């Protein structure tokens, strides 16, 4: 349904590409402070008070799309 | 005469034509086209699009005017020419035969709803018109009040060229009264929308004739019609039925950049809420209203195209439901080909270039730190977006001086796109102290981008204080 | 009985330097207008857009990039001014009487105090002969044995202006980034798409040792106002280069005249390995790609040449790197500064603005039916038009095929013209078997089928026992 | 809320303006022959099987948007 970079632990260089499953249908990259997420997400849940609670990172940056690897990390400023 | 009543379905069953192009308009073709830009001239941005689109209208219900109210009439005959085509039929001259017609209205039994014309012209059809109106208003003019049967087309206001497919080939003698501007509907500087409105108290139908013969005086031959031009090229139709009552364009426009600008017109016509303190209030409150009444009469034109949204709703209650008694007039005809008697469709295609509008208003947060302590500021905004190709995403932001260290008086003024959403500002109070050593002061979400904003913090560091303005 | 003591003095001048250690090293280029455009031709098919915006890149970075302009000054120990020269990349030293440094390798093997080397009075020369000395220890009794891989990383951006380049990848790309011969013009002009990667394969890093205070560094009766007068003051604080990293770098251009979206994620995906196959997603993206890359070093190397390759170019490039031949060099590619003040590494921000151009196209797809059965067919054909308002709102307007529920008899063929960008393209054909009021029987009931340059559905047989067939092309 | 033109029947000038229901995020209008539907809608169901299915109706054309009252008749070209 959809193809992007889901790690399941924070990692600089995510590489691992999934064909993410019918419950997602975005995707997501994070900078929150040092660490960066790379995984299968819903947009519904692309706002800034979700992905806080559901990494637990108080603060962060964040950026959501819907084409295949598109949730790299060069897609936020750093 | 007899036998030679065979111009009936003989030289008129065996007319040749397509019945879907003989009444066909097409326009010159234009190549897929995108454009946009954008402006910057008041506090605004505003960015104009222009796209290619193509609109393709078919409709049997024909306008009356002026130039054509001479020759429209129930039983009428006009040739499936240029002329018809151009909403200016040409008459079949003809020594014609009785017809016969009908009237809707309230009550009427049996055969007291209709009426036959001897010979059938456009005084004497009228007339026989009048008589049949003149007297339902006499049987029945008490027992019954005819409301008005509404019915209208909206369009924007984008070219000449679809607003002839819309309207009818003759808009452009229409549309004069209204000073549709179009230059300024290009430069993105004014929305327009033109609305024809029609309101039907009744419609005088024709009675279809046993044969087409029945139509022509005894002894017509198919010759005498191959002579006055009706023909395979140009075959022969009849006004089917015309609706009688009041008419009229309205040219709404605003220089506002709103988007939901249709919306609330079309909303206007339906008599809505419409709420005080909504959108679509402010948005009517400044539509210009621009109305030119017609019919048979002669038209008549406005005079300075001054009104409102509240101008329309008087002159719909005003033409809606009765008026003086009058007709008021012809507003609408149907035609039929006189073959089968089905209702003929004129088609309408045509090419052109829409331009759309937009704008939004920058907004603008200071942040003044006249307080002790050391301050501490997190502001975050979400970034909608849409790629070429219309796909969506969400690129979150931070403030560039998220979490410095500030110290004494600290002041700054941060610049935000209009189109940012889902503003978000914490301020937090260095207390050198365990237990809360950093202590909120302010924490608000999802902030509206108003023009300005302005949050104001002091105090001490055992109780900081702050205060928030805004303005439009 | 006198002197030393003073190291007090300077210890004092150095912890008190007041500066913002942010905006002290951030740099600002050039600044534009919020301009929006958008225009369009029609490439025999293919309906190109084009659409400009003006955005922004803001870069932060501490790993600064060694060039052969700046390798006479940078080495582990070097003290600079966090002033325009360092932001510029060309940073200049500070004259100090210096103190003796230790520097240390982060190869594997050795022992405890056996990869770290004293310097007295570190300078260029006796930094460089200290460094090539340790690594020449390290390969005669551990070359045989630790096989060591580079770490790799990577930064890469859009093609865009020189100025939003040179925020990403320093001040100094031009000049670095003319033997890549950029086309700017191509790109805005929808004519290519363009991407600018750097890579740097780390081999090892050489360190310096925690300076216990910050007087040293300096000689013993050094005196703060020695550093006072030359400039060293809060308005241009000291730093020092903590760390210098050796290995392999190169700048490497992929560009195509594909008019495609997904270009920067197919590229990137290919970077990062990743089965880029499924032999047609990305795959075709990446047979269309040209990649040019020039690698630096020290002895002209090359430039490359003329610049020509494809992925395949670039990933043999890559793993010629991965490891250390024991034979080559010790090229420094990278190194960091630290602030003397209170050693913590120091970061240059870097901003400018620039219009972005990006670039979508559709081929328009052709719907063949040919009717040749002895019946009569209709047609019911439907697709959807997919849009956005001008802000970003979505729609969606379905159509009709004009002649749909149309009798067709005989003989019936016709070819329907179809834009690139409808959706969920419908077709249904069914077929009078009885009388009118009887239901049509259905021949070929299809919907959601993709798009494709041709289609055609040929149907034959006999009302009782119709035909029907499917061809698809390309 | 979403504002949108809602008749449960077909109607040829559906005149009720009403606030759709949170879960309704789309607004409908769809041509059906010669009857006319406005709804509260969802934009995942803005499908010609799912508009067809829920309508029962075979041939149509239909429009789906997200703006206030934007399902008014004239938006199909038809």
């Amino acid at each position: 349904m959809l193809q992007c970079y889901n790690c399941p632990n924070p990692t600089a260089d995510c590489k691992t590409a999934v064909n993410c499953s019918s419950d997602f249908d975005a995707c997501l990259i994070t900078k929150a402070g040092l660490q960066v997420y790379n995984k299968c997400w819903k947009f519904e849940h692309c706002n800034f008070n979700d992905v806080t609670t559901r990494l637990r990172e108080n603060e962060l940056t964040y950026y959501c799309c819907k084409k295949d690897l598109c949730n790299f990390n060069e897609q936020l400023e750093n | 005469c007899a036998a030679k009543k065979d111009s009936l379905n003989n030289y008129l069953w065996d007319l040749q034509y397509d019945k879907t192009n003989i009444l066909a308009r097409h326009g010159e073709t234009i190549e897929n086209k995108f454009s946009s830009d954008s402006f910057n001239k008041n506090g605004e941005f505003v960015v104009v699009e222009h796209q290619k689109k193509n609109i393709t209208n078919t409709t049997s219900n024909l306008s009356v005017t002026s130039a054509n109210d001479d020759r429209v009439y129930p039983g009428a005959l006009f040739r499936a020419d240029k002329n018809l085509m151009d909403n200016m039929p040409s008459l079949i001259s003809a020594n014609r035969a009785p017809i016969t017609l009908s009237v809707d209205l309230p009550g009427f039994h049996g055969g007291e709803s209709a009426v036959t014309v001897q010979r059938p012209t456009k005084s004497s059809v009228t007339s026989a018109v009048n008589g049949l109106v003149s007297k339902w208003n006499a049987q029945y003019g008490a027992s019954h009040h005819v409301a008005a049967r509404m019915q209208y087309d909206s369009a924007s206001a984008q070219s000449m060229n679809q607003l002839k497919a819309k309207f009818g080939a003759d808009f452009a003698k229409i549309g004069v009264p209204l000073k549709i501007d179009f230059d300024a509907v290009h430069k993105g500087e004014k929305q327009t929308q033109i609305v024809n409105f029609k309101q039907t108290y009744y419609t005088v139908s024709v009675d279809a004739p046993d044969s087409p013969a029945d139509f022509f005086a005894p002894c017509t031959t198919p010759d005498s019609l191959k002579n006055r031009g009706v023909d395979n090229k140009r075959p022969p139709v009849y006004v089917s039925n015309v609706a009688y009552g009041r008419s009229m364009y309205v040219k709404f426009d605003t220089t506002s950049k709103s988007t939901d600008f249709q919306a609330a017109v079309e909303a206007a016509i339906k008599g809505v809420e419409i709420k005080p303190n909504t959108e679509f209030h402010r948005i009517l409150q400044n539509t210009s209203v621009c109305a030119v009444i017609l019919g048979g009469s002669a038209n008549g034109a406005a005079k300075v195209c001054t009104g409102n949204i509240d101008t329309l709703k008087a002159l719909i209650q005003e033409g809606a439901n009765l008026s003086t008694s009058s007709p008021a007039v012809p507003i609408a005809y149907t035609t039929s080909f006189v073959k089968d008697n089905e209702v003929a469709t004129l088609q309408s295609n045509s090419d052109y270039i829409e331009t759309k509008v937009s704008s939004y208003r920058n907004g603008y947060l200071t942040l003044d730190h006249r307080g002790a302590y050391v301050a501490r500021y997190y502001i975050y905004w979400d970034e909608y977006g849409t790629e070429i190709d219309g796909t969506p995403y969400v690129r979150s932001r931070a403030w560039e001086g998220n979490g410095k260290y500030r110290t004494a008086h600290f002041n700054t003024t941060i610049q935000f796109k209009g189109n940012v959403r889902n503003l978000r500002i914490k301020l937090v109070e260095k207390t050198g102290l365990v237990w809360e050593p950093w202590r909120t002061v302010y924490d608000r979400s999802d902030l509206p981008l108003v023009r300005q904003r302005t949050i104001s913090n002091w105090g001490t560091t055992l109780w900081p204080r702050v205060a928030e303005t805004v303005k439009n």
